[PDB]
Parts: C-alpha cells; sequence; structure tokens
C-alpha cells in the first residue's frame, strides 16, 4: 500500500541565504513544506527519503525580485488509501451512528449499518461499546477495515469503510 | 500590482492558445444568469438586480460584495455572466468565413463538396498550413455545386464509383447586410439562409472535414460561429463613472447589453406567444442587429445604429482599434509613473552626461533605494530631513506592504529604520536618469545622464548633446524618466550612457561634436594671429580639471 | 528535454563578455547586495552595490553562471568565472 | 529538355508529369539566347547533395523551414533544374567581407 | 507622461529588455490575477484570505497559477472574450521548437 | 540578383541625397525583404501576412481581424517576440535577456 | 511600418542574424560579423597604383642586387643575400599579394580602395612609432623568417565564429577575407623595414594589439540588429528636405511598398 | 509553493473522464505499473507492504540523524519509545502524521529484520502480480485463499488456489515472532 515516488519542488529563495550553507537550508525549507502533507494527488507525504543525495541543480534568478528558483528534485514515502482497498487499524472514537478507526497518519470511519445485521450498540457502557455474540468492539479494538471511499480535503485524506463482508471485522 | 499575498504559485505566460467561445464554455464560466435590463435599483433602492452588473460578479462602491471572493475592487477581476440568446444568430466578423465556408460544404446533407477523388483537390489537402489550405480548397470548389454521389475512379473516365448519398443541388451563395441567401438553379429559386439552419449544417460536419477546413476539434469548432448564449462582460469591461449619488453614469457599452437583452426578452415572448410568424422574424433581425453592433459597428450596411443622442456608440472592436486604441496605445507603450516633462535650456559647463534638474523636481520624484547597512546613516538623515529640505525623503515602506507619509504620520521625526525596508528618498545629484527627446528616431533620442540638481525651473544639458535628441532654443520641451530596479539603473548606466553614443553605428561616426559658440571660437584662437599672455593663460590652465599642474 | 545542454567541452560561443550579458549581470548582484546579500570581496570603501559588485568582478568573485540560449533550442554554461572582459 | 519555338499545346505538356521516374522541362528559344547566369548582378548556387543538405541542417542546427528560400520558376532554378527540397549555396561578393556565403531551399 | 511604441523601440535598440518591463508595469499599468491550467481563462475564484481557489465547471481547485501581467491587457483579454474568442494563457510550451 | 538591384536602388536613395549609411543597415531591410522566397513588401498586405506571434502581427494596422481569423484557426502564440512579451509585461528576449542567470551551488564555497 | 518588419531580428548567440520564428535572414550580421561602431574608413593600398609601383613597394627578392633589401634596413641583412630558404617564403607571400590584388579587383571592379574597415592599423602603427621611438637612421631586428611567419599566424587568431566543423571554420575565413587582404597590405615585408621601421617588441605589440582591437569589434550576441538598422535608414530620411527621374522620398515609398506601377522607370543598354 | 511529479500530459482542455479506483487495481495515473524514473529510465512499481515500510523510515531517518551531526561539527515494546526519541530530534515538530504511522507501523509489522523481510519480498516478487498485490499480501495474514483473494480481489484468476496457498503457508513461517 505504501508507495515511494519521485517528485520535485518549486522553491524560491531570497538573495540573503547567498551564502554557502545555502543548500542546507534548502533541504530544511524543502522538509518544512513537505513533511508530514498531503494532497489529493500523491496523498500523506510522510518522509523524505536519502537526505543525502537531494537533488539541487543550480537556480534560476528571477527577472525582476533578487530571488532564485530552485528546482529540488527529491523522493519520499508516501500514503494513499484506495476504494474497496483492505487494511486493519485501532480503533479511536465511538459513537451511536458508528465508530472511527486510525490506519496510518490517516482515519478510517465506520458506520453502525455497515456492521453485522446483528450486531448492537452499547451505550449504557464504558468507554460506549459495540456488543454481539461473541464480539466486542470498543475503544481499542484492532479491527479489518474495508475502505469504501475516500474525500480529499485541505490537508487530509479522510474515508469511509466496512466490516459487513466475510473475514472482516475485530481480530 | 493587485497588492496581498496569494497562495498562488507564480508562472510566466509561454503560449497563448486562441480558441473560441462554446456555448457550454460559457455557460459554466458563468457565475450569473443575466434577465434583466436594469442596472440596480431594487424597485428604485440603490443597490443592485440580480440581473445585470453583480448579480454574482463584479462589484461597484467600495464595498467588499462579489460572490465570497470579497476582496474588493482593486484586486477583484470580472466574474462572467451568460445570456441565453432566442434563438441562434450570427457572428459579425466571422461572417466573410461563414459565407467561405457555406461555399465548399453540401448543406442538408453536410459534407466537402470534394474528397480525394479530384487531384487538384487533393493536392490542396497536401497543402500542410491552415491559412492557404482553406484558401485553396475555397477556390476549389466554390465553382462545384452538386452533391455528387459518383465520381470516375482513378482507373478510367468510364466506371464512376459512388462515396456519399444525396445530390440535391448547391445554391451560389450571397451576403446581403447581416443575413445570408441562396438561389438553387430556367430561372433560379432565392431563398434566405437561416441561422439555426446554417448551424444544424455545420453541427453535422465531420470532424476530418473540421479539420482539412482549417478548424480545430477542441479549440475552434465551426458552430461556436454562430451565437447560442453569450458573453456577459462583468463589471469592470463596462465602468459607470457614477456621479456621487441619486445619479448613475453608466457606459454605452452596458447600455448596448440592457438594449441586446431587451430586444432578445422581446423576440422571446413571440415563440411562447401567439407568433405572427413572418412578422417574429421581423425582430429576430434586431437581436441580429445589436449583437453585431456591440462587437462591430461600423460595417459596410451603412445603419450605423446610434444611440438616443446622435452618439455612434462605441463597438468593441473600436477599443482594440489602431493608435490610442488598447493596442496602438496601452499595451505598446502608456502614460506612466516617475516621469517629468519641461523646458529645455542648455548650459556651457556640465559634463556632456549630466543634466540639471530643478529642486522642485529632486524634491517631487522618488528613488526607492532599500533600507541596508550601507546607508542607513544616510537614510534616517534625510527621512528626519523631511520632503522640504533638499535632500530629503517622501515615504517609509514596512515589510508588511505598507506606506509611511512622510509629511503626515504623526511619527515624522521619529521612525528608527530597519534592514529589509524601503525608503522612497529625493533625488540625489549623479543619479541616472533616462532623458530623452521624442520624436523617437534612434538610440541617440534617447539617453541616460548623471544628475545635478540645481535651481530655477529650467533642464540644463550640455551644447554638444544638443544634435543627439536635436533640441533647438526657440522653446523646446523633454521628457525624463526614472530608475527603479538597481539593475534598472544597471541597463543605463553600462548602456544607455550619454558617452556611450559618441561614436554612431549608422554613420560609423561620431554624433556628438562641438558647435556654435565653442567651434567658431575654437578657430579665432587656434590662429597664426592669436598670441595669449600670462595673467589670462594661466586663468585657462586652471579652468582646466585635470591639468596636470605645470605651465 | 535536458539533452538541451552543450557539454561544457565542445563548447561554442565567444570568451569573451557581452556588454549586454555584463550589465545584466553587475545589475543582479548589486540589485541582491542592496537586498542583504553576501559579499565576497573587502569593501576597501564601498557603499553603493554598483561601485561594489563592480569590484566583485574586477576580482572574479561572484557565483554567477551565465546559462547562454542558442536559438533552435540549446544552451552552453559560462560562469563569470570562464569569461573574459575586454569589453 | 525540351525546347519549344513559340508555344506547345496547351494538352502537350498535359502528359509531361506522368512518367516517373525521370523528368521532363520545357524551354524557349527567346528564353535562351542569352545566359541569365552571366549577368553581372547573379552570383553562383550550387546544388548540394541529400548529405551536403543535412549537413547544412545539423550544423546551423535549423529545421527545413527556418532556412531562406528561392522560388521554383525561378529563371537561375530551371537553369540548374531544381526540385523540391533541394538546396543552393548562393555566394557572392560583399563590400564588408569580400565574400559572403548564403544558402536556400527550394520552392 | 507617455512613454511608448516609438520609445519602447529605441530601448529595444538599447536592448535594455528589463528597464522596459519595468517602465512599463512597476512604473504603470501593473496587475496580478490568477488562471486555470486547463482553460487559460481568468475563471479563478480568488479565495486569498480563507485559502481555496476553484473555477468549477473546469472543476478545479489544484493546478492554478499567480501571474504579473498589465491590467491594460487583463481588460484586453477579458475584452476579447466579450468577442467570444478565448485567450488561454499558458504556463508552459508543448510546441517545444 | 534581385537582392541585388534592389540595395543599388535604396542606396541611390541614400546616396543622392548626399547621406551615409552603412552597407549592413539597408543590407539587412533588403535581405528581409527577400529571404521568404520572392519580393516581400513593407506593408500591411506584405509581411505582416507570414507566421510572427498572432499578437506581435497585431500590434500593425489589421487588429480586430487579425486576432478574429487568429482565434478561428486555433492559432498558438510561441511568445518568442517582443511585442508578445511586451503585452504580457515579461522582460523581452532581448540581449539583456537572451539567457538566463544562476547561483552556483559549488563555486559559491570557494569565495569565503 | 519600416521598424515593425524587423523589430525581432537580432544577433542570436552563434552570429546568425534571425527573427522571432528561427527563420535566419543574414547568416553571419553585416556578412563579416562586425559591429558598426569599431569601424573606420583604411585605405586599400594593394588595389590601386601601376604594376609599376607594386612592384617597386612590395617585391622582396634576396637573389638580386638592387631587389634585396639594404642592410641598413634589417640587421641580419647581408648575411642573407640569396638566401634560398627564405625567398621560399618571400615568393609564396608576394604569390598572396598578387592573388589579393586580383581578387579585390574582382569585387571592386569601381577601382575604389577607401572602405568601412574593423580595427584601425594606419594609426595602430603610428602610436606604435612614436610609442618606441624608432629612429628612421638604424636598423632592424626582426627576421624575415619572422615578420611573415607572425602575421602568417595573427591572421588565424582573428576568429569570429566558433564551431568545430568544416562549414563553420570556411565561413568564418570568407568573413575574415577582406580585413586579411588589408593585414597582408599593411604587414608587408618591405613596408615592416622600409616604410615603418619596426623592431621586435614593436612589431609583436601591433600584433597583439590588432588582435584585441579585433576580437572586439565583433558584434554582441544580443544587439537588435533589426530596430538598429531600421531606425538607421528611417533616420537619415526624415531628413530628405525635397537628374530627371523620381528621386528620394516618393521612390523610396514606391520601393518599400513593392513598387508595381512605377514612375519614373528609366533603363540602361550598355 | 506547489509540489511536482515526473509526467505532465497535454492541457487537451478536455477535462473529464479519469477514473475512480478499486482493487481492481485501477489506481490513478499516478500509480500504474510504467512509471518513469528520475534520471528518465523507465521503472516499474514501488508499493511497499508493512514494517518494509517502517524499516524504510527507521533507516533514512537514521542517515539523517547522521547528516544531521555531520554539519554539526562547525523487541516491540522498546522500538516504540527509541523511535519516539529519533523523531523527536529528526522532524521538525508538526509531523503528528509521521510519528503516529510510525506507532501504527512498529506495532502492527509482521516482519522487523532486513533479513527475514528480504527474505519475504525475493520470495512474493517471483509471481510477478502487481507490487500492490504484493505488498497488502506482505503485510495482511490468512489462511485459505478464501481469505486471501477476498481480502484481495485484484487476484482470483491470477495466481492459483494451491500455489497461493504455498506462498500463504511460507508467509507464516517467515513469520517473524514478536
Ligand atoms: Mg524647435
Ligand atoms: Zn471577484
Ligand atoms: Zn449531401
Ligand atoms: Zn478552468
Amino acid at each position: 500500500m505504501f508507495f515511494i515516488k519521485d517528485l520535485s519542488l518549486n522553491i524560491t529563495l531570497h538573495p540573503s541565504f547567498f551564502g554557502p550553507r545555502m543548500k542546507q537550508y534548502l533541504k530544511t525549507k524543502l522538509l518544512e513544506e513537505v513533511e508530514g502533507s498531503c494532497t489529493g494527488k500523491f496523498g500523506y507525504i510522510l518522509c523524505v527519503l536519502d537526505y543525502d543525495n537531494i537533488d539541487i541543480q543550480r537556480g534560476r534568478i528571477l527577472p525582476t525580485d533578487g530571488s532564485a528558483e530552485f528546482n529540488v528534485k527529491y523522493r519520499a514515502v508516501v500514503f494513499k488509501p484506495f476504494k474497496g482497498e483492505v487494511v486493519d487499524g485501532t480503533v479511536v472514537s465511538c459513537s451511536q451512528h458508528g465508530f472511527e478507526v486510525q490506519v496510518g497518519p490517516m482515519k478510517v470511519f465506520v458506520t453502525k449499518h455497515l456492521m453485522p445485521q446483528d450486531l448492537t450498540f452499547n451505550a449504557g457502557s464504558n468507554p460506549p461499546s459495540y456488543q454481539s455474540s461473541e464480539d466486542v468492539i470498543t475503544i481499542k479494538s484492532r479491527i479489518r477495515v474495508k475502505i469504501e471511499g475516500c474525500i480529499s480535503q485541505v490537508s487530509s485524506i479522510h474515508a469511509i469503510g466496512s466490516i459487513k463482508e466475510d473475514y472482516l471485522g475485530a481480530i | 500590482v493587485g497588492q496581498q499575498y496569494s497562495s498562488a504559485p507564480l508562472r510566466t505566460v509561454k503560449e497563448v492558445q486562441f480558441g473560441l467561445f462554446s456555448p457550454e464554455e460559457v455557460r459554466a464560466i458563468s457565475v450569473a444568469k443575466i434577465r434583466f435590463p436594469e442596472t440596480m435599483d431594487e424597485t428604485q433602492t440603490r443597490a443592485k438586480i440580480g440581473g445585470l452588473n453583480d448579480p454574482r460578479l463584479g462589484s461597484i462602491d467600495r464595498n467588499l460584495k462579489c460572490q465570497t471572493c470579497q476582496e474588493g475592487m482593486n484586486e477583484c477581476p470580472g466574474h462572467f455572466g451568460h445570456i441565453d440568446l432566442a434563438k441562434p444568430v450570427f457572428h459579425v466578423g466571422f461572417i466573410a468565413k461563414i459565407k467561405k465556408v457555406c461555399e465548399c460544404v453540401c448543406m442538408h446533407c453536410g459534407k466537402l463538396l470534394l474528397d480525394e477523388h479530384n487531384e487538384l483537390m487533393r493536392q490542396a489537402l497536401a497543402i500542410k498550413d491552415s491559412k492557404k489550405r482553406f484558401a485553396a480548397i475555397w477556390t476549389l470548389c466554390k465553382t462545384k455545386m452538386v452533391c455528387e454521389t459518383d465520381v470516375p475512379s482513378e482507373d478510367d473516365p468510364t466506371q464512376l464509383v459512388s462515396r456519399g448519398g444525396c445530390g440535391n443541388t448547391q445554391p451560389t451563395i450571397r451576403k446581403d447586410g447581416l443575413k445570408l441567401v441562396g438561389s438553387w438553379k430556367d430561372e433560379p429559386e432565392l431563398r434566405v439562409l437561416s441561422t439555426e439552419e446554417i448551424l444544424n449544417i455545420f453541427k453535422h460536419i465531420s470532424v476530418k472535414d473540421f479539420t482539412s477546413l482549417g478548424f480545430n476539434e477542441v479549440f475552434s469548432r465551426p458552430e461556436w460561429m454562430i451565437l447560442t448564449c453569450l458573453p456577459v462582460p462583468p463589471p469592470p469591461v463596462r465602468p459607470s463613472i457614477s456621479f456621487n449619488e441619486s445619479q448613475r453614469g453608466e457606459d454605452d457599452l452596458t447600455f448596448k447589453l440592457a438594449d441586446i437583452l431587451k430586444a432578445n426578452i422581446s423576440l422571446e415572448t413571440l415563440e411562447h406567444n401567439g407568433a405572427p410568424h413572418h412578422a417574429i422574424e421581423e425582430a429576430e433581425s434586431l437581436l441580429q442587429f445589436h449583437v453585431a453592433t456591440y462587437m462591430d459597428n461600423d460595417i459596410a450596411g451603412q445603419p450605423q445604429a446610434l444611440q438616443k443622442s446622435g452618439r455612434p456608440v462605441k463597438s468593441i472592436r473600436a477599443r482594440l482599434k489602431g493608435k490610442e486604441g488598447r493596442i496602438r496605445g496601452n499595451l505598446m507603450g502608456k502614460r506612466v509613473d516617475f516621469s517629468a516633462r519641461t523646458v529645455i535650456s542648455g548650459d556651457p559647463n556640465l559634463e556632456l552626461d549630466q543634466v540639471g534638474v530643478p529642486k522642485s523636481i529632486a524634491k517631487t520624484l522618488t528613488y526607492p533605494e532599500v533600507v541596508t547597512p550601507y546607508n542607513i546613516d544616510r537614510l534616517t538623515q534625510l527621512v528626519r530631513n523631511g520632503p522640504n529640505e533638499h535632500p530629503g525623503a517622501k515615504y517609509v515602506i514596512r515589510d508588511s506592504g505598507d506606506r509611511i507619509d512622510l509629511r503626515y504620520s504623526k511619527r515624522a521625526g521619529d521612525i528608527q529604520l530597519q534592514y529589509g525596508w524601503k525608503v522612497e528618498r529625493h533625488i540625489m545629484d549623479n543619479d541616472p536618469v533616462l532623458f530623452n527627446r521624442q520624436p523617437s528616431l534612434h538610440k541617440m533620442s534617447m539617453m541616460a545622464h548623471r544628475v545635478k540638481v540645481i535651481p530655477y525651473s529650467t533642464f540644463r544639458l550640455n551644447l554638444s548633446v544638443t544634435s543627439p535628441y536635436n533640441a533647438d532654443f526657440d522653446g523646446d520641451e523633454m521628457n525624463l524618466h526614472v530608475p527603479q530596479s538597481e539593475e534598472t539603473r544597471a541597463e543605463l548606466s553600462q548602456l544607455c550612457a550619454v558617452p556611450l553614443q559618441i561614436v554612431s553605428p549608422q554613420s560609423n561616426k561620431p554624433c556628438m561634436g562641438i558647435v556654435q559658440d565653442t567651434l567658431c571660437g575654437i578657430r579665432k584662437l587656434t590662429l597664426r594671429d592669436t598670441f595669449i599672455e600670462l595673467d589670462q593663460v594661466l586663468n585657462m590652465l586652471y579652468w582646466v580639471p585635470d591639468w596636470d599642474g605645470v605651465i | 528535454l535536458k539533452e538541451k545542454a552543450i557539454p561544457k567541452d565542445q563548447r561554442a560561443t565567444t570568451p569573451y563578455m557581452t556588454k549586454y550579458e555584463r550589465a545584466r549581470i553587475l545589475g543582479t548582484r548589486a540589485l541582491q547586495i542592496s537586498m542583504n546579500a553576501p559579499v565576497f570581496v573587502d569593501l576597501e570603501g564601498e557603499t553603493d552595490p554598483l561601485r561594489i559588485a563592480m569590484k566583485e568582478l574586477a576580482e572574479k568573485k561572484i557565483p554567477l553562471v551565465i546559462r547562454r540560449y542558442l536559438p533552435d533550442g540549446s544552451f552552453e554554461d559560462w560562469s563569470v568565472e570562464e569569461l573574459i572582459v575586454d569589453l | 529538355i525540351f525546347v519549344y519555338q513559340n508555344n506547345i499545346t496547351p494538352s502537350a505538356m498535359k502528359l509531361v508529369p506522368s512518367i516517373p521516374p525521370a523528368t521532363i522541362e520545357t524551354f524557349n528559344e527567346a528564353a535562351l539566347v542569352v545566359n541569365i547566369t552571366h549577368h553581372e548582378l547573379v552570383p553562383k548556387h550550387i546544388r548540394l547533395s541529400s548529405d551536403e543538405k543535412r549537413e547544412l541542417l545539423k550544423r546551423y542546427r535549423l529545421k527545413e523551414s527556418q532556412l531562406p528560400r528561392i522560388q521554383r520558376a525561378d529563371p537561375v532554378a530551371l537553369y540548374l533544374g531544381l526540385k523540391r527540397g533541394e538546396v543552393v549555396k548562393i555566394i557572392r561578393k560583399s563590400e564588408t567581407s569580400g565574400r559572403y556565403a548564403s544558402y536556400r531551399i527550394c520552392m | 507622461l507617455r512613454f511608448g511604441e516609438m520609445e519602447r523601440d529605441c530601448m529595444i535598440a538599447h536592448g535594455a529588455a528589463s528597464f522596459l518591463k519595468e517602465r512599463l508595469m512597476e512604473a504603470s499599468d501593473a496587475f496580478r490575477v490568477h488562471i486555470c491550467g486547463i482553460c487559460g481563462l481568468m475563471t479563478v475564484i480568488a479565495k486569498l484570505n480563507h485559502n481555496q481557489f476553484e473555477c468549477k465547471g473546469c472543476d478545479n481547485k489544484i493546478d492554478i497559477y499567480q501571474i504579473h501581467i498589465p491590467y491594460a491587457a487583463k481588460l484586453l483579454f477579458q475584452e476579447l472574450m466579450a468577442m467570444n474568442i478565448t485567450p488561454r494563457l499558458y504556463t508552459d510550451r508543448s510546441r517545444d521548437f | 540578383a534581385g537582392r541585388a538591384a534592389l540595395y543599388k536602388e535604396v542606396y541611390n536613395v541614400i546616396a543622392s541625397d548626399g547621406s551615409y549609411v552603412n552597407y549592413r543597415h539597408m543590407a539587412l531591410l533588403v535581405d528581409v525583404m527577400t529571404t521568404q522566397g520572392g519580393l516581400t513588401s513593407v506593408t500591411r498586405h506584405g509581411f505582416n501576412r507570414s507566421n510572427t506571434g498572432a499578437l506581435m502581427r497585431c500590434s500593425f494596422e489589421e487588429t480586430v481581424e487579425i486576432l478574429f481569423e487568429a482565434g478561428a484557426s486555433a492559432e498558438l502564440d510561441d511568445c518568442r517576440g517582443v511585442s508578445e512579451n511586451v503585452i504580457l509585461g515579461q522582460m523581452a528576449p532581448i540581449g539583456t535577456g537572451a539567457f538566463d542567470v544562476m547561483i552556483d551551488e559549488e563555486s559559491l564555497v570557494k569565495y569565503m | 511600418r519600416l521598424v515593425k518588419a524587423l523589430e525581432d531580428i537580432m544577433v542570436h548567440y552563434d552570429n546568425t542574424t534571425r527573427n522571432s520564428l528561427g527563420n535566419v535572414i543574414q547568416f553571419i550580421y553585416g556578412e563579416d560579423g562586425m559591429d558598426a561602431a569599431h569601424i573606420e574608413k583604411q585605405s586599400l593600398d594593394t588595389i590601386g597604383g601601376s604594376d609599376a609601383a607594386f612592384e617597386k613597394r612590395y617585391r622582396v627578392d634576396l637573389l638580386n642586387t638592387d631587389h634585396t633589401l639594404d642592410p641598413s634596413l634589417l640587421e641580419s641583412g647581408s648575411e642573407i643575400l640569396g638566401d634560398l630558404k627564405l625567398q621560399v617564403l618571400l615568393d609564396e607571400e608576394y604569390k598572396q599579394l598578387v592573388k589579393d590584388r586580383k581578387f579585390l579587383r574582382e569585387v571592386f571592379v569601381d577601382g575604389e580602395a577607401n572602405w568601412p574597415l574593423p580595427v584601425n592599423i594606419r594609426r595602430i602603427i603610428q602610436n606604435a612609432q612614436q610609442t618606441f621611438h624608432i629612429d628612421h637612421t638604424k636598423p632592424s631586428d626582426l627576421t624575415i623568417k619572422d615578420i611573415v611567419l607572425g602575421v602568417k599566424d595573427l591572421q588565424e587568431n582573428l576568429l569570429v565564429l566558433r564551431g568545430k566543423n568544416e562549414i563553420i571554420q570556411n565561413a568564418q575565413r570568407d568573413a575574415v577575407t577582406l580585413f586579411c587582404c588589408l593585414l597582408r597590405s599593411r604587414l608587408a615585408t618591405r613596408r615592416v623595414l622600409q616604410e615603418y621601421r619596426l623592431t621586435k617588441q614593436a612589431f609583436d605589440w601591433v600584433l597583439s594589439n590588432i588582435e584585441a582591437q579585433f576580437l572586439r569589434s565583433v558584434v554582441h550576441p544580443g544587439e537588435m540588429v533589426g530596430v538598429l538598422a531600421a531606425q538607421s535608414i528611417g533616420e537619415p530620411a526624415t531628413q530628405m528636405t525635397l537628374k530627371k527621374v523620381t528621386s528620394g522620398v516618393p521612390r523610396l515609398k514606391e520601393i518599400l511598398n513593392v513598387a508595381k506601377n512605377m514612375k519614373t522607370p528609366s533603363l540602361t543598354v550598355y | 509553493v506547489s509540489t511536482s511529479t515526473f509526467q505532465t500530459r497535454r492541457r487537451r482542455l478536455k477535462k473529464v473522464e479519469e477514473e475512480e479506483n478499486a482493487a481492481t487495481l485501477q489506481l490513478g495515473q499516478e500509480f500504474q505499473l510504467k512509471q518513469i524514473n528520475h534520471q528518465g529510465e523507465e521503472e516499474e512499481l514501488i508499493a511497499l507492504n508493512l514494517s518494509e515500510a517502517r524499516l524504510v523510515i527507521k533507516e533514512a531517518l537514521v542517515e539523517r540523524r547522521r547528516a544531521f551531526k555531520r554539519s554539526q561539527k562547525k523487541t516491540r515494546e522498546k522500538e516504540l519509545e527509541s523511535i519516539d526519541v529519533l523523531l523527536e530530534q529528526t522532524t521538525g515538530g508538526n509531523n503528528k502524521d509521521l510519528k503516529n504511522t510510525m506507532q501504527y507501523l512498529t506495532n502492527f509489522s509482521r516482519f522487523r529484520d532486513q533479513e527475514t523481510v528480504g527474505a519475504v519480498i525475493q520470495l512474493l516478487k517471483s509471481t510477478g502480480l502487481h507490487p500492490f498485490e504484493v505488498a497488502q499480501l506482505g503485510s495482511l495474514a490468512c489462511d485459505t485463499a478464501d481469505e486471501a483473494k477476498t481480502l484481495i480481489p485484484s487476484l482470483n484468476n491470477k495466481i492459483s488456489d494451491d500455489e497461493l496457498e504455498r506462498i500463504l503457508k511460507e508467509l507464516s513461517n517467515l513469520e517473524t515472532l514478536y
């Protein structure tokens, strides 16, 4: 699931930093702008890779403001989830219309009616739980989830999913 | 300009793609749904109606509104509205090409009047190039005038094979004013060419046919030459010069769009209602007029639709029009800041490139010098000195896109400076300027000079740069411009310098000799007859700045 | 395509500096030096970035590469180290 | 190479360019009474091989388009039986260099 | 004061490209707009505060670009749109050449 | 021989007056008049017709009409030219802007 | 109008002169690659005069009791009389002077010798003359191997285009041709010693100053040729305050417009 | 200020079309097998299973805690807090995401030896399935394909019941204990 891609970055720079550690500040600034980030394209950009061989290339100096643009060539580890995809994670919160699970930097969400046609909601407990013959899902339990849909959003990929299929649900 | 940061990644334009507005591309650009010919007044309550100008586009008056974006005027560009016409109508300046396209295609069936079954044609098809391809094809098949079903294949003139169905004769086409006319062939049969019709025809033409006939599948397909809905031009395209309150001030352009809209409603309320069918067309030729008038109002068809007062109305083609028009006048040069005109006179004492600049201007004009170690002392000095002591300054500018009136603000004699700020300061002596004397006939009318700040109200300069700009003293007026970017004064000072153009690459020679008084006397003096004496001679020697210090 | 790069050997064009190049480089530099840029010379007593970068050139200390473009679609890289100054 | 005295049938030429490969050039007496090329105001144009051509194109980086051009019914062009895609090396005097080395493709 | 055609040509002669750019932008017209990366139409809903962009229908909130260009030409483009011709300006080329 | 006579005459225009122009000048003018194929005139029917940036072309007489024919024929401007840039207030790729400038990662270190 | 035709025409970075599209106009500006400023009117002494004075002033023959140089001029001058090894050069050189005169007489039928030429050489040797204070009463020290073998070299160093390719090289030569001819004209061996009065140094200094002052005068790739030349036929024209044939102003217009139906169309039968 | 990748196709204006995603392996036009490298060289897909990831981050973050001092010049349970330390110095202080994921991984991995890991890799990358199918198979447990290709739909007909069966059998072996 987790991926690794080559990417780049238009980073501009003030004529102040035309000193001799310029390189590292470029590295840094990149890490600021990118690390932990998220788009709809790739996804949760987790961490950069191979900090040593970070691709610089000369920088072109912009026509009027002194600044200079660098196209940082780099490559990183990242994370984008998908429809129909299966991943398991630890529960994180519970309501009445369902419960939420955390996987990677991301959160999948499951609604009640996306659970066994016999699974029950116990709000008369603490912390709130879901009951069943043998099953007892709760605050922390680990569960296998079928991601049913992703929804790009600002700086977060969120999603929905299910545990109704076979071989699915708590583990 | 259009300040305040923007998350937007900056770029530059490399290519401009010229295409044609599809009715849906418009019907999607569009915020608002323009239906009302009244600008504003909510039944008279100063504001605007959800019909024209800002139903959800740009805004008049200094109030933030504008579909969310807010921001407000300076910063806001227009947001387009759309106007659904009644029935499709013609473009004005595309009408020549409409005719020349109708002449190459079979109407009613929709296809070429020539295939690869005809060498003079197939050989124009080799003509790679829109302008001359289309041209060879139109010259080629404007003669052919029946929808052939069968042609002599490249074998022999005996067996003709079959390509496309129908044959229904092609009516030879003539244009009249803002209508098209055909005449199918004893005696012809003259029938008018109706829009919707012609439209459908274009709109059933196949893609390859498109292509080979100078048209582009994605950026410009024939249909779009015949408008369904309308690009409704956002507010500051057509800016109202209001007079305080209870008045208005709208634009001719806005009035032509209100006029159009009107006409459209008028037509429409005949096609729902009791149609004197052939009196409906009597009003469609109004829509067809106005929509052609708001694009162009100087055609051949004399009727130059005025507007209540004689005023012809300024069709859009008139804003782009040559000289003074947007391009030959606004985008190929403009009025500009940091400039200065004045009466010029000549002084025989400032080094060639010096240029006597009156106090009132070394006072008026700003150089934005940044705030930096080597100058701080200087900069602050000016600042306190204030915009009236000759060597003063006029604005300080903070790292927060914020000015400071160095003649207003309380903190006048206050403000410490800031490493990374800007002093817009008065104009110092030895500074780079871009002097010049129109008419602009060569490099030599347009050079850079070092400033010498001086009294009285006259521009001052060196007798011998009189010939480069070519200015007499019967009262000639001159232009001056000021650098702004450091590298601006670079290009100026290493390229435009007045002593750079002492040798001219036009006649491979000097273009800045000695003159009048000077020369005239340099001779009167050169003479064998001319013997000077000690007293004077000395005054002479000293008079010369570099004089080694030796008799 | 990055194959649009004329390798530093097999190089082509005038080894001298064009008045144009120069004015633009002196510019760029003075402009960034009044931008609180780092200098690489001793200010023997200079304040104006023009004079400054002038005397940054005469000591060819200026971290600058003229990427020259050749019609069709090519480039040759020439550092101010490299070029000369007859001008 | 065919020479006509005063004219050829407007249907006799109708069967000239229909015998590949070889080609066919009409000509007029009065059009050959004197030498075009020997007039003071012309220079020498020169045929090139496909190799010479492609070499000019690679060593100047030029595309076909980007090259200056010469008509086809240029008197000079007929003189040397010019064809579509061919190239001359015009070569002339100069009050500035003595010799200037020009090029042209054929239209 | 006016600085036009003829002047523009002289300064072309001196070859001072930048001086031009400035004299005719930061010394006059000047102006910032946002453009889609799919249709060179100035369609962007500039949310320069809440940090959203968009030109729905072109369904883009993502590929968009800031650009400096004299307001006069901003107008000219809107105007040529009035006459139904899309002048789609682009950030990059494809023709190469 | 064309280009030639052409110069000669353009030249007797100038030398008739008694002036001095340096060959390279009108020489150029003329090479521009000829190259493309035959005799191209300095006039709207003349050179304007060619292929320049559509935009450049429409800073010469036939504005609106150009832009119309241009937007119909799906034109696409390179912008590799003055007028084009100019309208877009971008630095005109001329002399002082015929080339990019870079900082040099490497050599920047040598200078401390 | 004029200007609007050549705006975008400039000297691109290979000294080709082209337009925004790419299409070429001049292959090397002014058919030479040179720049109107650094150019002054020098006299071509190889093309005029009688064959008499040509032979006199330029002929150098060691194997002759009247044609060899009088050792007053050159130092190593009597230990030269009849040197078969050097006469090999003197004759080759003088063969190049021959070839030249008849090439220049090909290009300039007029007979005109006075011309727009880069690098003022008339003066460069006056600066030299009074810069080393040489005397017209004492002997040189250059070898005749030196002289013509030095010149032979200086030529090469006058580049103008650079590629490593025959096309390019040759074309270059083309270009430099004329100047070369002037070089061979005024660095000729009879001249160096008989007329000028050089010395090892003086000669080597002149060699160098020529070279550089050459590379200076080359056209700067960038310069806006089009607009240039244009403004420069507009400039002399605006000053034409107006032989019975259409002259100037009107004729000029005719011309630019592609003068079809023309006014006075004389026709000169030689 | 946006961030770029290695494959812009023509802005043909034609915006519409690009499909949705599923375990029909159908991914964005950003994640199909053939993707061009950084030096321009075509290269397959880099889809890494759980753990394989944790190792990648740990390591490339160790070379980072190394380089981050080369210029200074002038066990399940335990790995948790050890890395809650490594990050604690190497990040910028905002990667809540990146730390979170470190926990997730470090807890759910099936392998924690650059050895056993590789082993698995050279085992699976034998049936040239989509580097995705691979990954998922390399971070989710099972017994019969009945579970296997049910939770990993993309297979089904691709690799046989009994052979994916063997591969499962082998994987529950190489299953690095905790
Ligand atoms: Mg006067
Ligand atoms: Zn708005
Ligand atoms: Zn038909
Ligand atoms: Zn869009």
